[PDB]
RNA sequence: GCGAUAACGAACGAGACCUUAACCUACUAAAUAGUGCUGCUAGCAUUUGCUGGUAUAGUCACUUCUUAGAGGGACUAUCGAUUUCAAGUCGAUGGAAGUUUGAGGCAAUAACAGGUCUGUGAUGCCCUUAGACGUUCUGGGCCGCACGCGCGCUACACUGACGGAGCCAGCGAGUAUAAGCCUUGGCCGAGAGGUCUGGGAAAUCUUGUGAAACUCCGUCGUGCUGGGGAUAGAGCAUUGUAAUUGUUGCUCUUCAACGAGGAAUUCCUAGUAAGCGCAAGUCAUCAGCUUGCGUUGAUUACGUCCCUGCCCUUUGUACACACCG
């Protein structure tokens, strides 16, 4: 069945017999900086 | 004014094959056929001379026949084409009105039709979706 | 799917209506209905009759809703 | 001219323009006869300012208004205003004020808004809500 | 005689009076009869747009606007006698439009 | 078309003329402390009745912060914010 | 045996809501035995409002 | 997010 | 009672208008008098209406409400259920209908009986709840005239409402048999199962 | 609520302590003498410190009121 | 007194000038009356199928007497109503243009009306005549 | 705010302010608004009257309604109660307006790892930069369907469906040698729509946007029924280069769940809620969406801290990157 179209309508909608998942859901320190890269005083005291 | 009748009321009628309630207004008693609306019914009744203030039962077999005969030839009576069920047929390009064992063959037909040349929207119809675009991600749950 | 009210005026209920509407203090469409187990349309017609034969006083005339009474 | 006196009553949006001239009991609305103002169940509103006072004060005078804007409803309430409002305003300027202060009285004594337009408008509406206090329905 | 029509447009009112007070003063110590001035109804030109650049937070709209003022003023004049009256009433917000 | 030049008559007064003089200075690579109060002095030296400077952006820190300078007296909410 | 007492004093609102009000009633007939009583609906002094159990005091509710 | 490969 | 010939013809009957002021020119509030004092400051028939549509402002003030004509909250409580709200005309006329049919039945005046139905339809004592945060808890208190008026209109028109609901007989004819069987106190009659049964649980709560 | 505020509360205790023999107890007479005693940018805050004033003046003569 | 026929209740003057304008039997009948629906919001024909023209023709004659030069398309707008849009919100559609064209053509060569100045239908000099002629033998009885 | 007072006297914010709505027969005018008169003119009774049409020359009058600028008007005004007799509150009376008069706009001191570098010829750095991650052309996708959830629209009928008839708003927008705007009127067409002219760059024309609920008279008669209109077949047009995976519109036919909804949970106090439509935005086409507008128009409090969030005071702290400690 080289085409698609061809395909298509030997190809049957088997969804009813196979049961969806339970759950689906798929879409955390916002406080902590994870640049890694700290500021020291001097950069503060030098900047402003 | 109220008359009255004995013998002459039909509780069941059978036309095209299909049972009408005799005691339905003729103009919404027809429409148990299928392939006849109300507004077809509305017609054929108008046609075919048939008061439409008489229920399925008080009509006579003069009638009966009368209407089964302008709903089988719409056009031979002066109802307009654009008027019918099945204009510009596929296969002769004539103007056709299906009824009720006639409407579900000629539906089968358009769907092989569609099918046999494999459209998309003869495959649509093979895997049960709908098929004139709509959504189908949030309301094809039934 | 019980209501199978008669629309077809048979001979016994036609003098039964006749017999029994005068005796009403109030009758209307759903009281014709109600207690003679006669269809809308057929009370309706009764009704427009009965007030022309004189049994019944238009008390109200209106199109949804018709009051009447008893004209003795 | 003639004895003319000419006034407004007003409702929501309705606005009734009356013309009293002196003449015979002649009471119009757009140019048709008042006793068949639709709707029918309201048309005792503008038959109060009438059997109020006696329809023997409308003898001298004729009273045609012109009610346009509104709706069924506000219009009617706007006709009779007009109405009870105009009889007043020809009886202070042709007729002596004592009576126009006797018809003020059984108008007012019977309801504010046959004199008094009632100041209610329609609240704007602001955004988030289909309405002027209501909003859409929160979700959490 | 002549008559001419003057049209005032503008966003603000106080030079748009002044203008058009001063049309009028013009046209009165010159014996010219006059029709006007005509307040049309002012236009509220609004556009409602979305405060956010973005798409987040609360769904707040600003309503900005723009008042058109319009007067007419209708004269009985020769034409050259008119358009220097526009001349004597110049003013950087107003625009005049003279039609006979 | 004609256009003329006009020299603005009190350039304490114009926050334009101002916040163009503070930027020429800051991209000279003065001081904000020393930048931010050169406008504040200037705009009451001119006769304003308030002043207030606020500069935002990232100084020589990877985070990034803002300073307000104010003086005087200065009004916020209502109509008078449109007028004076 | 139903008995009215008029309302002679609003003493405040009661209840966890505030729904319920205590109210200062006084008999219409023998002017005496005036009770603190508990009302539901609003109230404004000089009403009539008839008890159908007369011995029976009223306070705070939780 | 993905790397171009070519196949002429 | 002399006819006044106008320019503009005035139908007879309402020149009969003039001696007395009528709801729908047709019934008369000087006979009309309510069995309980202490509803009668709440009920409020002693400044008669042609219709029972005014349009005034109820609303504003807290006691507004004693002074809107007895008919006229009677009309406002049938317009509910969404598919109704603002429809007072369609509530005037089921009024206007419903009263016809209480003068055709048992021959009283037709306002007398929604009188009567009102003052037999609040409840006296109705059961608060006092219940601490959550658990529950029921506490029998006396039942003030505004709210004993307001609810006995909620009730006999919210059962009217259901009784017209799904059913061949028309909503002015329902209201009809749900005013005249309150009236007389009958127990068959929605608003009084409900007042009885409101009256019954706070007899168990004191 | 109908509090009056500071700046119409005090400005008006202002006027009772400067022109207290040409005040009045009517709000219409002070209304039209506090347009030409204060300079009142307004024409509403010249109405709430005119009728506040009154009200002061037709408390003043109840007896003596307490700050004036 | 002249009776007009603003001095006439319209649903009781319409149902008095059908009866009388279909007796008269000179307007001029389509003969799609018994197939039409009278608007594309409509879903169903008129149940008067007989009568059905004859009336409109009159509410149409009484209409276009009370004002000047109204045209067809405004007819369209005074007949049509709220179609019955599925599940999207209701809509003001216009009533069909033909039966309104029709009804006006009918009555502007039995005499009651002609082409107005500045487009529109006024109503005729005899169209008066005879209007006010039937207000006068509607009121009687 | 009153008041208590080691505080006194002030500033920002609140309030004032600005826009809008409600009053003005009190000013100022209006042929782009309306009216009365007057010409000329029609119909019906003939009573001289009643409804109209016409009049950018009748070269009339007026501003009431309409428009908008200058103002006036309310400040809780007066009178009763309560109160520390204070701030106030509750009742009446007058009033257009006595809920901050109704609604909004603006809106403090600091700050958030809140959201956007997918608005910017706003931007630092990193990546790519000729077989490009630049730009353009062609076709597809963003719509794809066993499922869970949210914002909504239709409904479950008779306080209703159809069928005729009555027939009332307000906020707005509108073009040229385009790349085509709003579009009446006439004529075709069952419709959708087509065609020929004209008006309007606009209080002038579309447009009185003759909107829908609504009201009257009929049919239906408690029935998954003439409630409901998914799903689908055939056909007819419109927009666009291009409609297939139906853009949308119209005709006939097909007649699905749904017969008022569990645990839960949202919005709301007066022209408000709820219905009901209409315009503008997006827009060649498409509005079950927003932004506004008006029509009809209520029930019930006018109270409390019982739930929930926030604010304040006291209190504990080994926290201060501050309990995500």
């Amino acid at each position: 069945k080289s085409p698609t179209g061809n395909e298509a309508a030997l190809k049957n909608k088997n969804f009813n017999k196979d049961v969806a998942p339970p759950q689906s859901t798929a879409t955390p320190f916002d406080r902590h900086s994870r640049t890694g890269k700290t500021d020291s005083k001097k950069k503060l005291q030098q900047g402003w | 004014l109220v008359v009255q009748e004995q013998g002459s009321f039909q509780h069941i009628l059978r036309l095209l094959n299909t049972n009408i309630d005799g005691r339905i207004k003729i103009m919404y008693a027809l429409t148990k056929i299928r392939g006849v609306g109300r507004r077809y019914a509305n017609l054929v009744c108008k046609k075919a001379d048939v008061e439409l203030t008489k229920r399925a039962g008080e009509l006579t077999q003069e009638e009966l026949e009368r209407i089964v005969t302008i709903m089988q030839n719409p056009t031979n009576y002066k109802i307009p084409a654009w008027f019918l069920n099945r204009q510009k047929d596929q296969v002769d390009g004539k103007d056709y009105h299906v009824l009720a064992n006639n409407l579900e063959s000629k539906l089968r037909d358009d769907l092989e039709r569609l099918k046999k040349i494999r459209s998309h929207r003869g495959i649509r119809h093979f895997w049960g979706l709908k098929v004139r675009g709509q959504h189908t991600k949030t309301t094809s749950r039934g | 799917d019980k209501a199978q009210h008669i629309v077809i005026l048979d001979q016994e209920k036609y003098d039964r209506i006749l017999k029994d509407v005068p005796t009403y203090k109030y009758v209307s469409v759903s009281v014709l209905v109600d207690r003679l187990k006669i269809g809308g349309s057929l009370a309706r017609v009764a009704l427009r009759q009965l007030e022309e034969d004189g049994i019944i006083t238009p008390v109200l005339k209106h199109s949804k809703q018709a009051i009447y009474t008893r004209a003795q | 001219s003639t004895q003319s006196v000419q006034t407004f009553g007003k409702k929501k949006t309705a606005t009734a323009v009356a013309h009293v001239k002196a003449g015979k009991g002649l009471i119009k609305i757009n140019g048709s006869p008042i006793t068949l103002v639709q709707p029918e169940i309201l048309r005792f509103k503008v038959y109060e300012p009438l059997t109020l006072v006696g329809l023997d004060k409308f003898q001298g005078i004729d009273i045609r208004v012109k009610v346009t804007g509104g709706g069924h409803v506000s219009q009617v309430y706007a006709i009779r205003q007009a109405i009870a409002k105009g009889l007043v305003a020809y009886h202070q300027k042709y007729v002596d004020e004592a009576s126009k202060n006797e018809l003020k009285k059984i108008f007012a004594s019977y309801d504010k808004t046959l004199l008094v337009a009632d100041s209610r408008r329609m609240e704007p509406k602001k955004f988030g809500g289909r309405g002027a206090r209501a909003r859409f329905q929160k979700s959490y | 005689i002549h008559k001419i029509r003057i049209t005032l447009t503008s966003t603000k009112v106080k030079q748009l009076e002044n203008v058009s007070a001063n049309i009028i003063r013009n046209a009165a110590q010159y014996n010219i009869v006059k029709k006007g001035p005509v307040r049309m109804p002012t236009k509220v030109l609004k556009i409602t747009t979305r405060k956010t650049p973005n798409g987040e937070g609360s769904k707040t709209w600003d309503a900005y606007e723009m008042r058109i003022h319009k007067r007419v003023i209708d004269l009985q004049a020769p034409a050259s006698t008119v358009k220097r009256i526009t001349q004597i009433t110049i003013e950087p917000g107003v625009d005049v439009e003279v039609t006979i | 078309i004609a256009i003329y030049a006009e020299r603005v008559e009190e350039r304490g007064l114009s926050a334009a003329v101002q916040a163009e003089a503070l930027k020429a200075k800051l991209l000279s690579g003065l001081p904000i402390r020393r930048a931010a109060y050169g406008v504040l002095r200037f705009a009451m030296g001119a006769g304003a009745k308030g002043v207030e400077v606020v500069i935002s952006g990232k100084l020589r820190a990877a985070r990034a912060k803002s300073q307000k300078y104010a003086d005087g007296f200065m009004i916020h909410s209502g109509q008078p914010t449109r007028d004076f | 045996p139903v008995t009215l007492a008029k309302v002679i004093k609003v003493l405040g609102r009661t209840g966890s809501r505030g729904g319920v009000t205590q109210v200062r009633v006084e008999f219409l007939e023998d002017a005496s035995r005036t009770i603190v009583r508990n009302v539901k609906g609003p109230v404004r002094e000089n009403d009539i409002l008839c008890l159908m159990e007369s011995e029976r005091e009223a306070r705070r509710l939780r | 997010r993905k790397k171009k490969v070519y196949t002429t | 009672l002399q006819v006044v010939e106008l320019a503009t013809t005035i139908p007879l009957d309402v020149q009969e208008a003039q001696r007395e002021v009528k709801l729908f020119n047709k019934w008369s509030f000087e006979d009309v008098e309510v069995k309980d004092v202490s509803l009668v400051d709440y009920i409020q028939i002693r400044n008669p209406v042609f219709v029972s549509h005014t349009a005034g402002k109820y609303a504003s003030k807290r006691f507004r409400k004693a002074q809107c004509p007895i008919v006229e909250r009677l009309t406002n409580s049938l317009m509910m259920n969404g598919r109704n709200n603002g429809k007072k005309l369609k509530a005037v006329r089921i009024v206007k209908h419903a009263l016809e049919i209480i003068h055709v039945l048992t021959e009283q005046n037709p306002i007398q009986v929604v009188v009567d139905a009102i003052v037999n339809s609040g409840a006296r004592e109705d059961s608060t709840r006092i219940g601490s945060s959550g658990t529950v808890r029921r506490q029998a208190v006396d039942v003030s005239p505004l709210r004993r008026v307001n609810q006995a209109i909620a009730l006999l028109t919210i059962g009217a409402r259901e009784a017209s609901f799904r059913n061949i007989k028309t909503i002015a004819e329902c209201l009809a048999e749900e005013l005249i069987n309150a009236a007389k106190g009958s127990s068959t009659s929605y608003a009084i199962k409900k007042k009885d049964e409101l009256e019954r649980v706070a007899k168990s709560n004191r | 609520g109908r509090v009056r505020t500071k700046t119409v509360k005090r400005a008006s205790k202002v006027l009772i302590e400067r022109f207290y023999p040409k005040l009045t107890l009517d709000f219409e007479t002070n209304k039209r003498l506090t347009s030409e005693i204060a300079v009142i940018q307004s024409k509403r805050l010249r109405n709430k410190i005119a009728g506040y004033t009154t009200h002061l003046m037709k408390r003043i003569q109840k007896g003596p009121v307490r700050g004036i | 007194p002249g009776v007009s026929v603003r001095d006439v209740p319209a649903q009781d003057f319409i149902n008095a000038y059908a009866q009388f304008l279909q007796r008269q039997g000179k307007l001029e009948v389509p003969g799609y009356v018994d197939i039409v629906k009278t608007s594309a919001g409509n879903d169903l024909p008129p149940q008067e199928a007989e009568t059905w023209f004859y009336k409109r023709a009159a509410s149409i004659a009484r209409h276009i007497y009370l004002r000047k030069q109204v045209g067809v398309g405004a007819l369209n707008k005074l007949y049509g109503g709220a179609k019955n849009r599925g599940f999207r919100p209701h809509k003001h559609v216009d009533a069909s243009g033909s039966i309104n064209r029709k009804c006006v053509q009918a009555l502007q060569k039995i005499g009651v009306l002609e082409i107005s100045p500045k487009g529109g239908r006024r109503i005729s000099e005899n169209g008066q005549r005879d209007l006010d002629r039937i207000a006068a033998q509607t009121l009687e009885e």
